[PDB]
């Protein structure tokens, strides 16, 4: 868009924002706030609108904007 | 590195879920709450039994983004008298080696145990401390009597 600020926001309401293409697959951003939290890629799921962002989804499919927010949480939860 | 942090990841984890008892091994928490999983604040318990025992010695471990391939580097805080432990702080163990006995299976759990042992039973192969390891090999006594000072130093009160 080219590059849209996406905000990955927790239950504890903290929030890292990251600057990417609407090209790329969203897993690099899932793999990057991973390991910000030190825990497992398989550990966390991300959802915008209320659905789970899968690994091969871009912005551009999922119709993503500026400022939008990813809400992430602990799969099951467990982890 | 992806490679290393995706290890790292997998070891705390692990570390959480299960780790011998008396044994610390935390990532460092930045200030604003994200993770630094390249250095770990960790602490061995001295083994039961042995001259060691009741001493709970705080080590750093410190991991670089070839890790597994590479070992990480253990560094007792502040250093241990012990005959394989540099002035320094660090640790001469042949698993903390590419070149000798680290391979990429060695978990944080298996190093920490591994350093645990060293401490109990000393590498006459190695002096990395002299003064240490002469003492050690010519006056067991008076090693003995300073180790057991040292665990008593460093006992949780
Ligand atoms: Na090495």
């Amino acid at each position: 868009m080219e590059y849209i600020k996406l905000k990955v926001i927790g239950q504890d309401s903290s929030e890292i924002h990251f600057k990417v293409k609407m090209t790329t697959h969203l897993k690099k951003l899932k793999e990057s706030y991973c390991q910000r939290q030190g825990v497992p890629m398989n550990s966390l799921r991300f959802l915008f609108e209320g659905q789970r962002i899968a690994d091969n989804h871009t912005p551009k499919e999922l119709g993503m904007e500026e400022e939008d927010v990813i809400e992430v949480y602990q799969e099951q939860t467990g982890g | 590195s992806g490679i290393a942090l995706s290890r790292l990841a997998q070891e705390r984890k692990a570390w959480r879920k299960d780790h011998p008892f008396g044994f610390v091994a935390v990532p460092t928490k930045n200030p604003d709450g994200t993770m630094n999983l390249m250095n770990w604040e960790c602490a061995i318990p001295g083994k039961k039994g042995t001259p060691w025992e009741g001493g709970l010695f705080k080590l750093r471990m410190l991991f670089k983004d070839d890790y597994p391939s590479s070992p990480p580097k253990c560094k007792f805080e502040p250093p241990l008298f012990h005959p394989n432990v540099y002035p320094s702080g660090t640790v001469c163990l042949s698993i903390l080696e590419e070149d000798k006995d680290w391979r990429p299976a060695i978990t944080i759990k298996q190093i920490l145990l591994g350093i645990q042992e060293l401490l109990n039973e000393p590498n006459i192969q190695d002096p990395a401390q002299a003064e240490a390891y002469t003492i050690y090999c010519q006056n067991r006594v008076e090693y003995e009597k300073r180790v057991r000072a040292q665990a008593k130093k460093f006992a949780p009160s």
